[PDB]
RNA sequence: UGAGCCUUGAUGUGUAGGAUAGGUGGGAGGCUUUGAAGUGUGGACGCCAGUCUGCAUGGAGCCGACCUUGAAAUACCACC
RNA sequence: CUUGAGUCUCGUAGAGGGGGGUAGAAUUCCAGGUGUAGCGGUGAAAUGCGUAGAGAUCUGGAGGAAUACCGGUGGCGAAGGCGGCCCCCUGGACGAAGACUGACGCUCAGGUGCGAAAGCGUGGGGAGCAAACAGGAUUAGAUACCCUGGUAGUCCACGCCGUAAACGAUGUCGACUUGGAGGUUGUGCCCUUGAGGCGUGGCUUCCGGAGCUAACGCGUUAAGUCGACCGCCUGGGGAGUACGGCCGCAAGGUUAAAACUCAAAUGAAUUGACGGGGGCCCGCACAAGCGGUGGAGCAUGUGGUUUAAUUCGAUAACGCGA
RNA sequence: CGCGGGGUGGAGCAGCCGGUAGCUCGUCGGGCUCAUAACCCGAAGGUCGUCGGUUCAAAUCCGGCCCCCGCAACCA
RNA sequence: CGCGGGGUGGAGCAGCCGGUAGCUCGUCGGGCUCAUAACCCGAAGGUCGUCGGUUCAAAUCCGGCCCCCGCAACCA
């Protein structure tokens, strides 16, 4: 495989469940790893510790390609959020640049009703 | 709310700053709102509700505070 | 209690070693107010562990206690529809209760013949690393382990 | 992108152990100015101990039955 | 005649209406790249989607619907309602001065029109959402709430429907009666010496005086003090139902009884009690611990059954009166 | 009369080779429950309609009989 | 009869060189749990169908037999 310097980290963090995905600069995902997939289920999956776990794992599996520059894109509401990029940066890349990218439409689609709880 | 860690700058603080400007935009509070629709009637009556509680916060308040508690 | 924290109240250290540590471990022993006998048995136990691990009577006690200590319980908080076990710093006061408790558990379980035998066999065992209390210990670890995600 | 083949190279951890022993027969010394041991490392494999090999440097020696072992040297060798 | 009512002049603010363009974000789908085992969902799960490569991620395309921020107890409209930006057609409101008309006004049974959402008809459209429906949960059951899907419908055109807690639960028009704090939109003067100072008009939010009110409250935007016109009520149920008429494609609307039946039904406020309302606090209430009961045998009391009688009582009763 | 389903624990639905002998509601038992329809634990109820036989496994495969079904055909 | 897959822990799917001897649900103990399941920890269950041999590694490569598959061909 070839090495990249240089890459971003999309870290999607929903109300459930934290999907962290290493990324080449151009789009090209390298891995990724979630909350899910590191062994927690449910409540445990819907935490920061959790994000910062799957962080951690999506950071071991690009070693290889020998990533030292990052910059981060952080989606959706959720846990993790702030702990997914500690994790990461406790891993040992140079974090570049920290972007908040939600897809928040100016009044677009009809959410789904409420729930009545 | 984009962000580029300055020359020779902590990771905390960074992180910090990033959260400052996350809440300023109220990206959060914004996805929390369009979840689940709110019927327009509903949207109404919280708007019309705040404003009251507001209202009542600010002026009988004011009014006992004037009168001294001990 | 909610109204008012109160004082521990004084424990006298035993007249064998002077020890505080040890005085609590025969109180915990201890059944039915004898405590007489709870404090000989104790004491036989120390001395056979002695004999076994050399070094003292106290310091081989103090190591055993030591390998069987949790450095971290769980409680249950249930704030969800089903229970959530969380994990909680368990403070030093507790924890060498907590670790004595478990060896006179693990004494009171075992099928040697005299207590005081029974006692330096698990004594011996916390000092090993095998043994009843030590496994209860690593499970409570475990646990704790597992329920990491809740702080 | 799959896949054969004349050919010449590499590849092979039961534990005894110089340590990454496939087996048979002919055998006691093969290689060394169409350049030997030691050093620098480019690329491979890997059971992390090491093994093969490119180019540079060096210029007069490394490896044998060995002590062990159900089987002995990749001292040269042909068959696969 | 000019004070009401209207016309003309110049401005002003506005999601007022109709028509036609366009912009950006986001969702969905399609095609392709990267990539690898989960995704999704919940209180917890499962159905569901995934190694036939999903989810994630990037590129390109399609299409529909709605318009983040501005945005406000802000604005406009008779009400219903109206919200990206641009243009075209168009209704009303307000102010400034003048000039004109000269009671031309107010209200309105029948009548006529406009009238949310859902619904209907014909023809288009269809991203998202979602009655119905299906499956998965939950549960004693769950024809619900929750989850995964999902069709009418929502969107457009032209017709119909004519109702809503269509509410300020407050008809319209006019006059008069103490105050304060704002918002919005004009406009006159003043050294705008500055975001200001002093007025004067329109619409508007809150508080409160007199008065009014069953009280709650209303209070110059009256529910006060009066006048003009209209609409409507006459105990609760039966019933806004039946029959008949009129209207409607239908759904149904509208008009609107009676028998029979009860002595109530209601409104506001009051004291309690209660709440799977909220705040503060306490108790071996929980938590933290130690020892029990529930199994055994016996003692003992009770229930029951039996008995000629198994004395009567207790049932915070049951080693209780004893 | 002939031909397809088969015959059970108070009723019902019981895993192609005969060795598995049930599950739902029900009744009792006891605490939960402010109250139960509860959740949960355990307990009494058979013949497998019947008569026989192939075989140690038989109700469980076959020969006949009694019924319940279903059949479709008939009727001077 | 001939020819391609291979034969296992209660069932199933087990990493080209023979030295690795499993994972899921299951049963029991415990941990947590209101519950149940999910979840965590650990524990009993082999022959590798079989008979042999190349070799210290063999079920793990080969010679035969018993079956399960799959084959496609045949049948006076």
């Amino acid at each position: 495989r070839k090495q990249v310097s240089d890459g971003v980290a999309h870290i999607h963090a929903s109300f459930n469940n934290t999907i962290v995905t290493i990324t080449d600069r151009q789009g090209n995902a390298l891995g990724w790893a979630t909350a899910g997939g590191s062994g927690f289920r449910g409540s445990r999956k819907s935490t920061p510790f959790a994000a910062q776990v799957a962080a951690e794992r999506c950071a071991d599996a690009v070693k290889e390609y020998g990533i030292k520059n990052l910059e981060v894109m952080v989606k959706g509401p959720g846990p993790g959020r702030e702990s997914t990029i500690r994790a990461l940066n406790a891993a040992g890349f140079r974090i570049t640049n920290i972007t908040d990218v939600t897809p928040i439409p100016h009044n677009g689609c009809r959410p789904p009703k409420k729930r009545r709880v | 709310p984009v962000i580029k860690v300055r020359e020779n700058e902590p990771f905390d603080v960074a992180l910090r700053r990033f959260k400052r400007s996350c809440e300023k935009a109220g990206v959060l509070a914004e996805v929390r709102r369009r979840e689940f629709y709110e019927k327009p009637t509903t949207e109404r009556k919280r708007a019309k509700a705040s404003a009251v509680k507001r209202h009542a916060k600010k002026l009988a308040r004011e009014n006992a505070r004037r009168t001294r508690l001990y | 209690p909610r109204r008012r924290v109160i004082g521990q109240r004084k424990i006298l250290p035993d007249p064998k070693f002077g020890s505080e540590l040890l005085a609590k471990f025969v109180n915990i022993l201890m059944v039915d107010g004898k405590k007489s006998t709870a404090e000989s048995i104790v004491y036989s136990a120390l001395e056979t562990l002695a004999q076994r691990s050399g070094k003292s009577e106290l310091e081989a006690f103090e190591v055993a206690l030591e390998n069987v200590r949790p450095t971290v319980e769980v409680k249950s908080r249930r704030v969800g529809g089903s229970t959530y076990q969380v994990p909680v710093e368990v403070r030093p006061v507790r924890r060498n209760a907590l670790a004595m408790r478990w060896i006179v558990e693990a004494a009171r379980k075992r099928g040697d013949k005299s207590m005081a035998l029974r006692l330096a066999n698990e004594l011996s065992d916390a000092a090993e690393n095998k043994g009843t209390a030590v496994k209860k210990r690593e499970d409570v670890h475990r646990m704790a382990e597992a329920n990491k995600a809740f702080a």
